[PDB]
């Protein structure tokens, strides 16, 4: 009478991942 | 009437001299193409190649299929002198590779299981 | 029903039997028949003398504009008397819709080339012409596009055979790549796989 | 094997100078590889 | 805009099939028998075409069956019988046709197992 | 005022009111010679109608783009003049005519 | 939802007008390339010490074909020929017979490895597992005769890579 | 990744980032290359009652399409093929890159 | 007269087998023709003679950069004509491994366009990220690019018990590829000038020459078939869809890298709300049932013989199903005369009518310029020759 | 001879000595060359003969010329000068050995020497390959494609039908 277990996301849910572009400023005048 | 559309020509006539031109156009490029591919073949053998393909469709009568003959033609005729083909393409023409099948009974009786 | 069977819209559904209505009246001297599949597909079927007006008013209607050509495609029916069913695939992006306009043909006669409505048939054309050898009067440059230089046939007729007629190899002796007729070292095994029992009884024709 | 080594590099073999009747000092090549350690070294199991 | 032509529709030229595939070539126009291993008989609705049979040889190596026939694994598949007889006749090839066979009707009485004088009865059930 | 369309190849066109009014009515003249019970005549007056009212009762170009769901009135400019073209082309096909031939038999019969 | 990707403009005020002269005069950004490039110049590569080190790989991978036994050493193959039938590249040739004992067993069963596009369906199709695609990828030969398999061939296959085609079966049978 | 503090701070100034939050190479945090077994739970249909399979036939239900006027057989408002496409929105996420 | 010279197929820039016939005066192009039919091996005649099943693996070679959305597409063409439904997990892994693919292919395309200019360096820096992905593909499927996962009813087997966690540590990290490679081209003024304001394509030219995807996304056209054709779970995601406004190079450079952003975005989502349940539809008449059931039932053994012996017989009728494939529209028209094999099968690719537009693209340009304009249309040659 | 024959290539070939050393300017020898496919096709159709078991055969080619005239259409074909001159038998016999003395494939020997300036044999009572049902190639129709390699950019698209074939002294 096992329970299902498979391939699932952990309770709550997984860490943010970054996307947007991230291009620092490094320069000078 | 039988209610047929046509391609290009009404009668057999403009079909005829649709031919001839095409005849001309391969007869003129024949000696182009000896030198172009720098085939080992003589003009004349050329232009009898083309004398042959020409009149292996002597026997069609319907001014449709003369049409699309045509047409077909000049494809190859423009493949031919674009240089789009190579020398093999045009020397697949004379089947130098194939050994002569024969004709007769006997020889195929001989040879194998089928007419 | 639910679970494991697709979901029927009757929105789109109604919405395009009415256009297939508006589309049959506008055109009554080449649309032959209307039809809408039970999964959202209209298909026109109209008379070959009027590829060039219909797709014209689908391409330039206010109420059609159908400004996308997907696809232009030929089937072959050797049961038929005009063998090759010539189809077009449009999309509106204005309306967010598609549309299917079929006609016919056979082997002798033309159809009028569309790629002054369409700049996207130049190429399709020639794929039916490469492929199915149906000519198309007017092309700008009508040729062969998928077989080689010199290729005798159109491979996707149903008579054409699979494997064709000839073969290439290198000769040594003629020092070059030539043709030879076709022999294989094993042959294509055919199987015979329908079942002597109908699986679909919507589809039962006539006892003949 | 080595776990410090980033996934690939953490597993590896000497190959043996001597194999079935040909000399291995410089011919190598992966066909060497018995299946059990075959198994092993291209982790489809972390178990040797 | 017509041009009316009379003689007899024929595309043998223009389908690149080798003449030794036209003139030689044999093909039969048939709808398929039933199997008798099986009591379905939807295979028996549609007319066939197919070709006759031609040479099959043994490939020296690994024993497998080789061919040199290009036509031999075509059939096609036709509405009635005057289809494919036009579909062979426009593209040159000569036919055999067999005409339709289908089982005629049967009475068939389940009281005549029973019968009074009749041989019908039967011995077991 | 609005700059950047954002098509490439349709520039901004400055005053399209009187545009979009010539061209509607340039198109109800060349219905004008189509027959009066034909479908396409009547259906594109009635549309353009619709439209060329609403060109009429609307100032402000950011509202009759709005209220004419034709995209970018730029656009909706471009599909008058397809119109304009089509209703040209239509006079001269006269598809209100009964069907030109019935197909054969079995034409469109499938399976096979 | 939309977004656009080249819409902007620069700014006008003479502090970003000398800005944008002194990247065109001094070659900023080719700077900060020439920077990136040096920056993994720097990092660990990526190269695995081929072949004394070998690439991941997993149960369900499936390289060279095998025919299996039973433990007793009888062949699992029962020439049902579902392998044949799927095949879709027609790779599978099988000829059976009756056996001295009456066993359902195959004379004939090959394939062509240069047909074969490893697709896998020939081991799904058999029903007592007889057919299997095992670990080995490192089969490369010389000739193109010793890339058609006959049954010897394949039992000897199955013979050398049955310790590892066992385990990994027990490690994926339960997804199947 | 072993690299020395010197060599660290010399890649994380010439790319501009820190290079050691994520690297390309996977060192140690990956998924064991052994797994318990799993246990796949069945679908909707493994009822032993109510199960009829005419019920639930997809196929079954298929039908030939509609015909719509064919020809071998009051204003009327006009119509599309289906109500004009709404106009899209600019990303309130990020509208401009 | 100009010079007539042959570009390809033997050419690290023609992506393949090309034979560009090209009229040359000086380097200035006069005229493009492509010559294609190099990889014209005959796929629909031979699907014509496959089962259902049989012909699933031909899409996984039609497009070899994207093959789930290959199998997709098809698997949706012939859902739609069996009248079936594949269960919700079965979706999400779908669109999760189709936005995967997306990557993959997007990658590619950028780094061989960059290869073909001359920058050389970011194919290696990103084929690392699409090594790892094909040991995604591998993980799942068993093979590295061919996986023929996706079936008409759903997919083949279930995602292994460390997937998951796998996919999620890759997704973290590769933004800052994506900001490497962008760090070494987006603000290159070389680049630019390579790039920019070459092979410019008008909004109405790319409607009437037939393209799709990102060829008219360059040119200010706000269409994705994701958005307004959704074909899966894809009504569920939320993304935006990069648009261009200039119709070059340049442009089509920078949706396609923001593309890669929204596709990291979108397997973030799938990621989050993967649903439990069964992987394929729940019908063994047209999936097959479970091994052990299989052994130990009858009516489960009956039907395994006769889908992996006949397959499917799919109702008669014709169906267009396309998708957005990560090149563009990937279509099928598939004609079904209710038999287990497809009567028709024509296979509409981008490629086709993007490389009929290359002529158009290229006039009054460079060889470069036509380099680049080949690079940019994201060309591969097994859809477009079939 | 052929492509790959050292027949033709070999009179071709010294054209990198400037002039062309012929004994007797090779008018006193007569040759009589085969085609190379001819022989291959004779020996095929002598294995599947089932009389040609103990018989001798003699493949030749269906026109004899001398030796001048044979170098002489061959420098024809290949557009190359053609600057003959006489060298005593003792002389040339002399440059064979010269060249016997390297340890790679001989430029010419002694016996090449020998051979060269020979005329070929008449023998009548022999078959030949109209007994298997071959008729020999002549040389003009297969020389271009043995001596076009031979030849200068310039000359190198000239046709077969450009050579006017030399003279045969044939009975
Ligand atoms: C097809 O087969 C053959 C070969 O194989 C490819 C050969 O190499 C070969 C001989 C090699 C020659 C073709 C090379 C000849 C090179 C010259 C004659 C060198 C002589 C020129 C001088 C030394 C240079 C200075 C000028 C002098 C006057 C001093 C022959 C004959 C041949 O027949
Ligand atoms: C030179 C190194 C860095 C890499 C790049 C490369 C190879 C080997 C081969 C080729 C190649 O790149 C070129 C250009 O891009 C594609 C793209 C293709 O598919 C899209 C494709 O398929 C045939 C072929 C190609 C070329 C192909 O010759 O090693
Ligand atoms: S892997 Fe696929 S192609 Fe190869 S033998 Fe098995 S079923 Fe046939
Ligand atoms: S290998 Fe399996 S499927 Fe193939 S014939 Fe043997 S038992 Fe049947």
């Amino acid at each position: 009478a096992s329970k299902v277990k498979q391939d699932m996301p952990p309770p709550g849910g997984y860490g943010p991942i970054d996307y947007k572009r991230n291009l620092p400023r490094r320069g000078l005048s | 009437g039988t209610s047929v559309k046509p391609i290009f020509s009404r009668d057999m006539n403009e079909a005829k001299r649709r031919v001839r031109e095409l005849y001309r156009a391969w007869y003129r490029e024949v000696p182009n193409t000896v030198h172009l591919f720098q085939l080992d073949i003589s003009v004349k053998q050329g232009r009898d190649k083309v004398r042959e393909m020409f009149m292996k469709n002597a026997h069609v009568t319907d001014p449709r299929v003369v049409d699309l003959l045509v047409i077909k033609g000049k494809m190859e005729l423009e493949e031919t002198i674009n240089v789009w083909k190579q020398r093999t393409h045009i020397m697949r023409f004379f089947h130098e590779t194939e050994a002569p099948r024969p004709t007769d009974f006997l020889s195929k009786f001989y040879v194998g299981h089928d007419p | 029903t639910r679970p494991t069977i697709r979901p029927r819209n009757d929105v789109v559904h109604k919405q395009l039997s009415a256009f297939g209505q508006y589309v049959a009246e506008i055109l009554p001297k080449y649309v032959q028949q209307v039809q809408v599949s039970c999964f959202n597909e209209l298909e026109i079927f109209i008379h070959p003398d009027g590829v060039i007006p219909v797709l014209t008013f689908l391409r330039d209607h206010t109420n059609a504009q159908f400004k996308s050509l997907a696809d232009l495609t030929a089937v072959d029916v050797p049961t038929r008397q005009n063998r090759f069913e010539i189809v077009y695939n449009l999309l509106s992006l204005r309306f967010n819709s598609r549309i299917r306009v079929k006609t016919y043909t056979d082997e002798l006669t033309p159809i009028e080339s569309s790629v002054t409505v369409y700049k996207a048939a130049n190429w399709y054309e020639r794929e039916i012409w490469d492929m199915f050898g149906v000519f198309f009067a007017n092309h700008p440059d009508l040729r062969r596009i998928l077989t080689d230089y010199g290729f005798e046939g159109h491979p996707f007729r149903k008579d054409f055979p699979l494997s064709g007629y000839v073969e290439l190899r290198y000769d040594d002796e003629v020092k070059r790549v030539v043709a030879e007729p076709v022999e294989l070292a094993q042959e294509f095994r055919k199987f015979d796989l329908n079942s002597p029992w109908e699986a679909f009884p919507a589809y039962r024709q006539p006892p003949e | 094997e080595d776990n410090k080594q980033f996934f690939g590099r953490h597993r590896w073999v000497i190959y043996t100078t001597e194999m079935n009747g040909r000399d291995t000092f410089w011919d190598v090549d992966g066909s060497m590889v018995p299946p059990e350690w075959h198994r092993w070294l291209h982790c489809m199991t972390d178990d040797p | 805009q017509l041009i009316a032509v009379d003689e007899k529709l024929d595309i043998t030229t223009l389908t690149g099939v080798p003449e030794e595939h036209i003139k030689t070539r044999k093909v039969r126009i048939f709808v398929p028998a039933r199997n008798n291993m099986q009591s379905g008989v939807n295979n028996t609705k549609k007319w066939k075409m197919e070709f006759d049979t031609r040479e099959r040889w043994e490939n020296p190596l690994m024993g497998w069956s080789s061919t040199a026939d290009p036509l031999s694994n075509l059939v096609l598949t036709f509405s009635t019988k005057e289809d494919a007889v036009a579909f062979a006749e426009k593209n040159g090839w000569s036919f055999d046709v067999e005409e339709r066979k289908v089982p005629k009707p049967k009475s068939k009485s389940y009281g005549a197992n029973f019968s009074w004088n009749k041989r019908t009865r039967v011995s077991t059930k | 005022l609005k700059k950047t369309t954002g098509l490439v190849g349709l520039a901004v066109c400055e005053t399209p009111h009187e545009r979009l009014k010539i061209l509607y009515t340039k198109i109800l003249d060349v219905l004008g010679q189509i027959p009066k019970n034909a479908a396409y005549r009547k259906y594109t007056e009635q549309i353009t109608n619709e439209k060329l009212g609403m060109v009429k009762a609307e100032p402000d170009v950011k509202k009759l783009e709005e209220q004419l769901q034709g995209g970018q009135i730029e656009e909706v400019i471009l599909q008058a003049e397809n119109e304009l073209s089509l209703a040209r082309k239509m006079l001269r096909w006269k598809p209100w005519e009964p069907l030109v031939e019935e197909p054969p038999a079995n034409q469109w019969k499938w399976p096979i | 939802t939309y977004k656009f990707v080249n819409m902007r403009e620069p700014s006008m005020d003479m502090k970003s007008v000398t800005d944008r002269a002194a990247q065109t005069l001094l070659w900023t950004e080719l700077v900060r390339g020439l920077g990136m490039t040096l920056s993994y110049l720097f990092r660990e590569p990526a190269t695995i010490n081929y072949p004394f080190e070998k690439g991941p790989l997993s149960p369900r991978f499936r390289g060279e074909h095998a025919l299996r036994r039973y433990p007793s050493g009888e062949e699992r193959c029962i020439a049902c020929k579902l392998c044949e039938a799927v095949c879709p590249a027609q790779a599978i040739t099988i000829e059976a017979e009756p056996r001295a004992d009456g066993s359902r067993r195959t004379t004939r069963y090959d394939i062509d490895m240069t047909k074969c596009i490893y697709c896998g369906f020939c081991q799904e199709a058999c029903p007592v597992d007889a057919i299997v695609e095992g670990p080995n990828f490192e089969f490369s030969t010389e000739t193109h005769e010793e890339l058609l398999y006959n049954k010897e061939k394949l039992l000897n296959n199955g013979d050398k890579w049955e310790a590892e085609i066992a385990a990994n079966i027990q490690a994926d049978y339960l997804y199947r | 990744a072993s690299a020395t503090r010197v060599i660290q701070l010399l890649r994380n100034w010439a790319s501009g980032r820190d290079l050691q939050a994520k690297l390309q190479l996977r060192y140690q945090e990956i998924s064991k290359r052994t797994q318990p077994p799993p246990k796949l739970p069945v679908g909707p249909s493994h009822k032993l009652s109510n199960n009829y399979y005419c019920t639930r036939d997809g196929r079954r239900e298929a039908m030939p399409p509609s015909i719509v006027m064919s020809s071998q057989k009051t204003e009327k408002k006009a119509v599309t093929p289906a109500p004009p496409i709404k106009r899209w929105e600019l990303s309130k996420d990020q509208p401009y890159l | 007269s100009n010079l007539t010279l042959n570009f390809g197929p033997q050419h690290p820039a023609a992506h393949g087998v090309l034979r560009l016939v090209m009229e040359l005066s000086g380097e200035m192009v006069r005229k493009c023709d492509p010559h294609i039919g190099l990889l014209h091996r005959g796929t629909e005649k031979l699907i014509e003679y496959k089962t259902y099943l049989q012909a699933l693996p031909y899409f996984d070679r039609l497009d070899y950069v994207s093959m789930m959305c290959n199998e997709q597409a098809y698997s949706l063409a012939v859902e739609k004509l069996l009248n079936i439904q594949p269960p919700p997990r079965a979706q999400w892994i779908r669109v999760l491994f189709g936005e995967i693919t997306r990557l993959l292919n997007h990658i590619m395309a950028v780094t061989t366009h960059a290869l073909d200019i001359g920058a050389m360096t970011p194919f290696f820096w990103m084929f690392e990220e699409r090594e790892k992905m094909f040991e995604f593909y591998e993980r799942v499927s068993g093979a590295r690019m061919h996986a023929a996962y996706i079936r008409p009813g759903g997919v083949h087997q279930d995602l292994p018990l460390g997937l998951l966690d796998d996919i999620y540590e890759f997704s973290k990290n590769f933004s800052f590829r994506i900001d490497e490679l962008e760090e070494m081209l987006t603000n290159n003024r070389i680049w630019r000038n390579r790039t920019v304001d070459i092979g410019v394509v008008t909004a109405e030219d790319a409607l009437n020459y037939g393209f799709s995807g990102v060829m008219l996304r360059g040119s200010g056209i706000q269409w994705d078939l994701r958005k307004t054709q959704p074909y899966d779970v894809y009504d569920q995601v939320e993304f935006d869809v990069p648009i261009g406004s200039r119709g070059d190079c340049y442009d089509r450079y920078l949706c396609r890298v923001e593309e890669m952003r929204q596709s990291l975005r979108i397997i973030s989502q799938c990621l989050n709300k993967m649903p439990p349940g069964e992987i394929k539809v729940d019908d063994a008449k047209v999936s097959p049932p479970k091994r052990a059931e299989m052994k130990t039932s009858m009516e489960s053994l009956i039907h395994h013989f006769k889908l992996y012996t006949e397959g499917y017989q799919v109702p008669p009728g014709a169906t267009y199903t396309a998708i957005e494939a990560p090149k563009g529209e990937f279509g099928v028209y598939l004609v079904s005369d209710g038999s287990s094999r497809p009567y028709r099968c024509k296979i509409k690719a981008p490629g086709f009518a993007h490389l009929a537009g290359l002529d158009k693209m290229s006039k009054g340009h460079m060889l470069a310029d036509v380099v680049a304009i080949i690079g940019t249309q994201d060309i591969v040659f097994g859809e477009v020759d079939r | 001879f052929g492509r790959e024959d050292r027949f033709l290539n070999y009179f071709a070939s010294m054209r990198w000595f400037g002039g062309v050393p012929l004994i007797s300017l090779g008018k006193e020898t007569v040759k009589q060359p085969v085609y190379i496919v001819d022989v291959s096709k004779g020996i095929i159709n002598a294995i599947k003969d089932p009389d040609a078991k103990g018989k001798t055969f003699a493949f030749v080619g269906p026109n004899r010329y001398l030796l001048f005239d044979l170098v002489q259409y061959i420098f024809a074909v290949a557009y190359r000068p053609f600057l003959p001159y006489p060298l005593p038998h003792f002389a040339y016999r002399w440059v064979g050995r010269l060249f016997e003395v390297s340890p790679f494939e001989p430029w010419t020997t002694r016996d090449k020497v020998e051979r060269v300036h020979m005329s070929d044999m008449t023998l009548p009572h022999l078959p030949g390959l109209e007994d298997l049902g071959i008729q020999a190639t002549p040389l003009e129709l297969k020389a271009i494609e043995v001596l076009r390699r031979h030849r200068t950019y310039r000359w190198l698209t000239s046709e077969m039908e450009d050579v006017k074939p030399a003279k045969t002294v044939n009975i």
